[PDB]
């Protein structure tokens, strides 16, 4: 077989050569462009690699290869790709790439405000002796990172606010909704905003969709349009929220919360220093209280949900109003880490 | 006084300062009021009084990141001098924490003639407690040494970064002086492990 014969070449090396020179295209052709990569090195290819590099976005190695041999090819393959991967929230390599090779200082300094790096871009201006990034880059920089951070704290204070209660039905308008076959029991993200837009329902977070219950193939590609079909037919003829209804939604209605205030915490740290360097000091505060205020919210809010005790495959506890129905595993986020005269 | 006087005899330092502040709420804070919240660490409650009082806020935050550098609380001490523009303490607290980059910033802003000094000095100790990159990178910031950078590109396995970096200076001796033994001794350890 083609795998034995290339294993069979571990210890000769023009039978390898050769193998390398005839199984290339197929090695290629099957998974994996690294390997592409590997064998374009191996047998020469260097203007097809720089394609195979570019096709899974590598791009050190281009940029080295067009450096080494092609110096006019060097501007192909950085200015022209750079912009794709820009596109995406991606800013950190655009502008390192940027600053490294087309020699850029307005947009480079932009871009790391964007990045949350003020002091790396302030670096970056005192190599250029320049200091009207502040007002014309940094400023502006600043002031979107604090709006879209208090934007991004104070969605969650929503979502909080229609969870606490045993009967999770008591979110003032998912009680009246049958969810029969017009049900978002996966896809489901939000509590005080749950089910709006009656035509082409999408919710505000869409990364919470697991397609369980949206047909026997498990995928409908959104719960507002496929059958929408589980056990026992969930319609109104319900009583609590623990006879046939919505019981998966809940272990993710914390998971839902997890990700942000991870992800976004250092990025609230660097924010915190840059804002308060303008010698506010006060809307650091600001951030340190919303920060404090929502995490302890939501943490002595899932004081009151506990494990789901012996787990069963099918939903229990009918008696919604006594039997305990809004139980979730308890989560573990962590505070911030203090400063002094932020206080 | 009254009032400050009995809430000194009483324990209540706090309400005893918020009553001390109103004496000389019309001109500077003396003496007093600082070496009361010095000796009873009142700093939260002596800044919170003039919270709003920026000509009185500078002598709070002097005082009180004095306090701070003084009790090993370097980084906030540090921004509050900053703050202030105390200039020197600063620079001391920043290099003291490991601060690196507003180090290197200031010291190529405002007073160049310490960028080769205290640079290569952070860098020794980066190196020391393993942290290469974050030193690794400053060689060729701002010093230009091709060499003393990539050797913390090979010896941190950042192989393919470390040929990088001797590429993009053109050194094709360095890929077997620096690059090819450092790749060596590296995998052979990477095998022992």
């Amino acid at each position: 077989l083609y795998k034995h014969g290339l294993a069979l070449y571990r210890y000769d090396s023009e039978k390898q050569n050769v193998i390398y020179n005839i199984y290339a295209k197929h090695l290629s052709s099957n998974q994996m462009y690294t390997d592409a990569a590997v064998a374009y090195e191996m047998l020469g290819k260097l203007k097809e690699a720089m394609g195979a590099y570019q096709s899974a976005k590598r791009w050190r190695e281009a940029m080295s290869i067009a450096v080494q041999k092609f110096p006019e090819e060097v501007e192909s393959v950085a200015e022209e790709l750079i912009s794709s991967l820009t596109f995406e929230h991606r800013y950190v390599d655009a502008a390192d790439i940027q600053l490294e090779y087309l020699d850029n200082v307005k947009e480079a300094v932009a871009l790391y405000c964007k990045a949350y790096r003020y002091d790396i871009a302030s670096l970056v201006a005192i190599k250029a002796k320049k200091d009207e990034l502040l007002e014309e880059v940094v400023d502006p920089g600043l002031g979107e990172g604090f709006g879209i951070i208090a934007e991004l704290l104070a969605d969650c204070k929503g979502q909080i606010n229609s969870q606490l209660r045993r009967l999770r039905e008591l979110r003032a308008k998912k009680e009246e909704n049958p969810y029969a076959f017009y049900g978002q029991e996966t896809e489901q993200a939000d509590d005080v905003s749950v089910a709006p837009s009656e035509t082409s329902t999408q919710e505000s977070f869409f990364t919470r969709y697991t397609g369980k219950t949206g047909g026997t193939a498990k995928t409908g590609a959104s719960r507002r349009t496929a059958k929408n079909k589980r056990r026992e037919e969930r319609k109104r003829a319900r009583g609590k929220k623990g006879t046939i209804y919505e019981e998966e939604y809940l272990v993710q209605s914390v998971g839902r919360l997890i990700e942000r205030l991870n992800q976004t915490k250092p990025d609230a740290v660097r924010v915190v220093e840059g804002l308060c360097r303008r010698n506010m000091r006060e809307q650091a505060h600001q951030i340190q209280k919303n920060f404090v205020e929502v995490l302890d919210l939501l943490k002595a809010n899932v004081k009151e949900i506990y494990s789901i005790s012996e787990k069963d495959r099918e939903r229990v506890n009918e008696n919604g109003e006594v039997y305990y129905i809004p139980e979730i595993p308890v989560p573990e986020i962590h505070d911030f880490p203090k400063s002094h005269i932020v206080d | 006084r009254r009032k400050f006087l009995i809430d000194d005899y009483l324990g209540n330092y706090e309400k005893a300062l918020e009553h001390l502040s109103e004496i000389d709420k019309d001109g500077n804070v003396s003496e007093e009021v600082i070496d009361y919240v010095e000796s009873h660490d009142l700093y939260k409650h002596g800044l919170a009084l003039y919270r709003y009082d920026s000509e009185k806020q500078n002598v709070i935050y002097n005082i009180y990141a004095k306090h701070l550098s003084s009790n090993q609380m370097y980084t906030d001490a540090a921004v509050a001098y900053e703050m202030l523009g105390k200039l020197k303490e600063a620079m001391g607290a920043y290099q003291s924490a490991k601060r690196w980059r507003e180090a290197m910033s200031i010291a190529v802003q405002k007073f160049p003639e310490e960028v080769e000094s205290v640079a290569e000095e952070l860098i020794s100790s980066l190196t020391f407690e393993h942290r290469y990159v974050d030193a690794a990178d400053i060689q060729l910031e701002y010093l230009d040494n091709v060499k003393e950078a990539v050797a913390l590109y090979c010896k941190a396995y950042r192989y393919d970064i470390a040929s990088l970096v001797a590429i993009k200076a053109k050194k094709d001796e360095l890929l077997e002086e620096v690059v090819d033994p450092g790749l060596g001794e590296g995998f052979g350890i990477i095998a022992e492990l």
